[PDB]
C-alpha cells in the first residue's frame, strides 16, 4: 500500500512541476512523472486485482509515446524561430 | 520464467562493474601532473569558436527519435505475441498482422514523404 | 522488504524532487531517468516483470532520449529568461502539490485491500493472451492512434 | 460494424492522398463520412456489440451528431492539404470510440485519438493560433493524466476497469471525480474551462466549427456512462453557468462570447446527468449542434482569423437567409418557444427537478434569462447598419445547408413528438 | 416627485444590470492569458470538487 501512497505523491510532484515549471519542456517531463505515478498505481491495483491494471499501464506508455511526439513536434513548430518557449512571452490573448 | 535470486546476482554485477569503473576514474584522475593551462582548457581550434557561434541543430533527429520511440513501442507489443504465438492460433496471427499492416502504414507515409528535410 | 524498499521509496522521492526543483533541464531527464531504473526495479519487486523491461526499453531508450535530442538541438538549459516571475506561485504550488496528495490519500487511508495474488512474475507468456483477446480491440485502437500521432506530427512540422 | 468503415476510410486515404490529390481526397472523405452516417441510419434499433465497443442509443445518436458536424465542416475546407482532411476522419472515428465504448482505459486511448488531430487542426499558422494550440495541449494533458489516475482509483475500488461496477465509498467518489474532471474539460465545464474561450478565439472558424458540435457532443456521449454524484455536478453546474453567462457579457469578440455561451449550455447540458436520461439529452445535443455549426459556417462565411461582434451584424442586407438563420439560432440557443431549444432546456430541467435539485435549476434559469443580454445583441444584430467588415457570401452548399439547419431547428421545436419518440430503441 | 421618484426606481434597475455586468468583467479579468494562471486555477476547481464530493 506503501507504493500506491508513492504514486499519490509523485502525481504531486508532477503536479508542483506543471505549476512550478516554466518552460513547456520541464511542464510535459512532470506530465510524464504524473502518467508513470498512475502506470504505479495500475500496476498495483494489478496485483491487487488481477494483472488487467499491468496490460492498462502498457497502453498508458503507449499515450505517453504518442503525447510525447506530437508535443514536441508542436514545441518545435512554434519555438523554433522563435526565442525561448517561455508561455509567459505569449499573452496576446486575454479575458 | 527465473527465480528473483539472479536479479539481486545482476545488482551485484552493476555494483561490481560501477566500482571498478570509479576505481578506473580514481586511477586516471590521482595520477597526474597537474598543471593547468588557459588555452589547454579552451575548447578546441585554434585561437577561439571550433564551431563557436551557430544556429541550432537540424531537426532530423528529432524526427528519427520519434520514428524511433513509435516503432520500439510497435516491438514491445510485439513481443507478448513473439512469446504467447501458438496459443492465440490464426486469430491471434490475424491480429498482430493488421496491427503491423497499420503501423507499417504509418512508416509508408513517413517515408513516401520521406525525410531529408 | 521494507529494507529496500525504503531505499526504493527515498530514491523515487529524491528523483521528482530533482526533476521538479532543479533548473537545469539535463539534469531533471537525468533524474527522470534514475527514477524510471527504481522503478522498474520496484515493477520487478511488484512481480510486475515484462512491463519494468519495457519501461527501461521504451521510457528511458526512447522517450527522454528525444526529450534529450530535442533540448540539445535547442539548448533551453537556462529557462529563467523572459520571467514574469510570479514568485507567490512557487510556495502556492506546494500548496496545490500537497491537496492533490492529500485528497489522495484520504482516498487510500484507512484502506485495506488484498495484495494477494500470485501473478507468477508478469511475464508477456501470460500477457499474450490478455492483449490479443480482451485487450486487443484496444491494442488496435493503440496501433491506430500511433499512425494518426505520427501523421500528425509530420504534417504539423513539414517546413516548406 | 460502422468502426470498420471508419477505419477501412481513414487508413486507405492515408496512402491515397500520395496519389490523389487533395480534392480527390476530399470528396472520398466526404463519401466515407455519409457512409458511415447512413449505416448509422439503417442499424437504428440494431444494437451490436464485440469488446468493450457497445453500440446503444447514446453511441448511436452522438456519432451521427459528430458526424454531421464533421461532414459540415468538410464542406467548407478546401485547402490543397490533404492532411487537413485526414484529420478530421481520424477525429471522427475517435470521437465514435469514446462514445461507443465502457472500458475505462479504451475510453482513454479514444479520448488521445480525438484530441490529437484537434490540436493540429487548428493551426493557420496565426502566432495566435499556436498559443491556443499550446495552451490547449498542456491543459489537455494535465486533465488526461487527471482522468488516468482516476481510472487507477476506479481499478482499485473494483477488479474491472468497465462501468457499471457497484463501486465503493470514498475511493470510488474520488476515482469519479478524477474521471469526471477530464471529461468535463472535453465538455467545457467550469472550473475547468479557462482553454476555451482562448482557444475558440486563436482557431479558424471552420474547426470552432467542427469543436463546438462534435467535441461536445462526444464528450457529454462519454460523460453518460459515469454515474457522476448529485453534489459535484451542482457545484459544476453552477460555477459553470455563472462564470459563463457574466465573463460573456463582459466580451468584445463573437467567438470568445460563443467559447463562454458554450461553456454556459455544458452547464446546462448536465443537468441531464441527474437523471441521466440520454433522450432528451440527445435532442438537445442534436439542436445545439444543429445552430451552432450554422453559426461558425457563417461565422467562416465572415472571416476565418477572428470575427468581432459588428462584423455579424447587417447580414441580413447583405444574406437574407443567413440573418433570419442567425436570428433563429440566437433564439434556439438562448431557449426560446416555440423552439427546439426550449424543448431540450425544457427537458433537462425536468430531469434536473425530477431528480429534486432546486436552487441549482432555479439559478441556472435566472442566468439563462441574465444571457438574452448578448443572446440579443446577436441575434437581433443581424439587422444594424453594415460596418467595416470583410464579407465573403459564401457557395450555395453552405446556404443550403444552414437552410436545412434552421429549418430543422425550428421544426423539432415545434414537433418534437416526430423523433423524440425514437431516441430510445427506435421504434 | 412620484415621477422623479419611478425615474430612480427604472435607474435602479438599471443599476442593478451595470452590476451585473462589472461582476462579469471582474470574473472575465479572470481569464488573464498566462498558461500557468490556468493550469492554477483548474487545479484548484479539480481540488475543491474532490472535496465537495465527500
Amino acid at each position: 500500500m506503501s507504493y500506491l501512497l508513492t504514486s499519490a505523491l509523485l502525481f504531486a510532484l508532477g503536479v508542483y512541476g506543471v505549476l512550478t515549471r516554466r518552460t513547456a519542456i520541464l511542464v510535459f517531463l512532470s506530465i510524464e512523472l504524473m502518467l508513470n505515478a498512475a502506470n504505479l498505481s495500475l500496476v498495483g491495483f494489478a496485483r491487487a486485482y488481477g494483472l488487467d491494471g499491468q496490460v492498462a499501464a502498457l497502453m498508458v506508455i503507449a499515450v505517453a509515446a504518442a503525447e510525447v511526439a506530437v508535443g514536441l513536434g508542436l514545441i518545435v513548430a512554434i519555438f523554433r524561430h522563435r526565442e525561448s518557449t517561455a508561455v509567459d512571452d505569449l499573452s496576446e490573448l486575454r479575458g | 520464467m527465473a527465480p528473483i535470486q539472479e536479479y539481486v546476482g545482476t545488482l551485484i554485477y552493476v555494483g561490481v562493474a560501477l566500482f571498478i569503473g570509479v576505481a578506473a576514474l580514481l586511477v586516471g584522475a590521482l595520477l597526474g601532473p597537474k598543471k593547468p593551462g588557459r588555452a589547454k582548457l579552451m575548447p578546441y581550434e585554434s585561437g577561439n569558436d571550433p564551431a563557436g557561434e551557430v544556429k541550432r541543430f537540424p531537426v532530423h533527429f528529432y524526427v528519427v527519435a520519434m520514428l524511433f520511440i513509435l516503432f520500439d513501442v510497435e516491438v514491445a507489443f510485439l513481443w507478448p505475441y513473439a512469446v504467447s504465438a501458438g496459443g492465440l492460433g490464426l486469430y491471434g496471427f490475424l491480429g498482430v498482422l493488421a496491427f503491423t499492416l497499420l503501423l507499417f502504414v504509418g512508416f509508408l507515409y513517413e517515408w513516401w514523404k520521406g525525410v531529408m528535410r | 522488504m521494507s529494507l529496500l524498499e525504503g531505499l526504493a521509496l527515498f530514491l523515487l522521492l529524491l528523483s521528482g524532487v530533482l526533476v521538479v526543483t532543479l533548473r537545469n533541464a539535463i539534469h531533471a531527464a537525468l533524474a527522470l531517468i534514475l527514477n524510471f531504473l527504481v522503478l522498474a526495479g520496484v515493477y520487478v519487486a511488484l512481480d510486475a516483470r515484462f512491463l519494468g523491461f519495457i519501461q527501461v526499453i521504451v521510457y528511458a531508450g526512447a522517450i527522454v532520449v528525444l526529450f534529450l535530442f530535442v533540448i540539445m538541438l535547442l539548448f533551453a538549459a537556462q529557462g529563467e529568461i523572459g520571467f514574469d516571475p510570479l514568485v507567490r506561485s512557487r510556495p502556492l504550488a506546494a500548496l496545490l502539490a500537497l491537496g492533490v496528495a492529500g485528497i489522495l490519500a484520504a482516498g487510500l487511508w484507512g484502506l485495506d485491500l488484498a495484495f494477494t495474488q500470485d501473478l507468477k512474475g508478469g511475464l508477456p507468456q501470460a500477457l499474450g493472451p490478455l492483449l490479443y483477446g480482451d485487450w486487443l480491440f484496444v491494442l488496435l485502437a493503440v496501433g491506430f492512434l500511433l499512425m494518426a500521432a505520427t501523421v500528425v506530427a509530420v504534417a504539423l512540422v513539414e517546413p516548406g | 460494424m460502422t468502426l470498420a468503415i471508419l477505419a477501412v476510410f481513414s487508413v486507405a486515404l492515408t496512402l491515397l492522398g500520395f496519389v490523389l490529390p487533395p480534392q480527390g481526397v476530399k470528396r472520398a472523405t466526404l463519401l466515407g463520412l455519409a457512409l458511415a452516417l447512413a449505416s448509422l441510419l439503417l442499424t437504428w434499433g440494431k444494437p451490436f456489440a464485440f469488446g468493450p465497443y457497445a453500440v446503444d442509443g447514446v453511441s448511436q445518436v452522438f456519432t451521427l451528431l459528430a458526424l454531421l458536424g464533421a461532414l459540415w465542416t468538410v464542406g467548407l475546407v478546401r485547402s490543397g492539404r490533404f492532411e487537413f482532411y485526414l484529420l478530421v476522419l481520424y477525429a471522427a472515428l475517435g470521437m465514435h470510440l469514446l462514445a461507443s465504448t465502457r472500458h475505462l482505459l479504451l475510453m482513454l486511448v479514444a479520448l488521445e485519438a480525438l484530441s490529437l488531430p484537434l490540436y493540429a487542426l487548428a493551426t493557420w499558422r496565426r502566432g495566435q493560433g499556436l498559443e491556443a494550440a499550446l495552451k490547449y495541449f498542456l491543459l489537455g494533458a494535465l486533465a488526461a493524466a487527471f482522468f488516468l489516475y482516476g481510472a487507477a482509483l476506479f481499478y482499485g475500488a473494483t477488479g474491472s476497469l468497465v462501468l457499471g461496477a457497484p463501486g465503493e465509498g470514498p475511493l470510488y467518489a474520488l476515482a469519479l471525480g478524477l474521471l469526471l474532471v477530464g471529461l468535463g474539460f472535453k465538455a467545457a465545464l467550469a472550473p475547468f474551462h479557462f482553454w476555451t474561450p482562448d482557444v475558440y478565439q486563436g482557431s479558424p472558424t471552420p474547426v470552432v466549427l467542427f469543436m463546438a458540435t462534435s467535441v461536445k457532443a462526444a464528450a457529454f456521449a462519454a460523460l453518460l456512462r459515469v454515474a457522476a454524484p448529485p453534489e459535484a455536478l451542482a457545484l459544476l453546474v453552477a460555477l459553470s453557468v455563472v462564470v459563463g453567462n457574466l465573463a460573456a457579457l463582459a466580451q468584445k469578440e463573437a467567438k470568445r462570447l460563443l467559447a463562454y455561451s458554450s461553456i454556459a449550455h455544458a452547464g446546462y447540458m448536465a443537468l441531464a446527468l441527474y437523471t441521466g436520461n440520454a433522450q432528451a439529452l440527445g435532442f438537445y445535443l442534436l439542436t445545439y449542434v444543429l445552430a451552432t455549426g450554422l453559426a461558425f459556417a457563417v461565422l467562416s462565411q465572415i472571416s476565418p482569423d477572428r470575427v468581432p461582434l459588428e462584423a455579424l451584424r447587417g447580414l441580413y442586407r447583405k444574406d437574407p437567409l443567413l440573418g433570419l438563420a442567425f436570428l433563429v439560432a440566437m433564439l434556439s440557443l438562448l431557449g426560446l418557444p416555440p423552439l427546439a431549444g426550449f424543448w431540450g432546456k425544457y427537458l433537462a430541467f425536468a430531469e434536473a427537478a425530477r431528480a429534486g435539485a432546486w436552487g441549482v435549476l432555479v439559478l441556472a434559469l435566472v442566468t439563462s434569462a441574465v444571457s438574452a443580454y448578448y443572446y440579443l445583441g446577436l441575434g437581433l444584430a443581424v439587422f444594424a447598419r453594415p460596418e467595416e467588415t470583410p464579407f465573403r457570401p459564401g457557395p450555395p452548399w453552405a446556404r443550403a445547408a444552414v437552410v436545412a439547419a434552421g429549418v430543422l431547428l425550428l421544426a423539432l421545436g415545434l414537433l418534437p413528438g416526430l423523433v423524440l419518440p425514437a431516441l430510445a430503441a427506435g421504434g | 416627485a412620484l415621477f422623479y421618484g419611478d425615474r430612480g426606481l427604472l435607474s435602479g434597475y438599471f443599476g442593478l444590470g451595470g452590476a451585473a455586468r462589472s461582476l462579469g468583467q471582474g470574473l472575465a479579468r479572470l481569464q488573464t492569458g498566462y498558461l500557468r494562471v490556468y493550469a492554477l486555477l483548474f487545479v484548484l476547481g479539480a481540488l475543491l470538487l474532490l472535496g465537495v464530493m465527500r
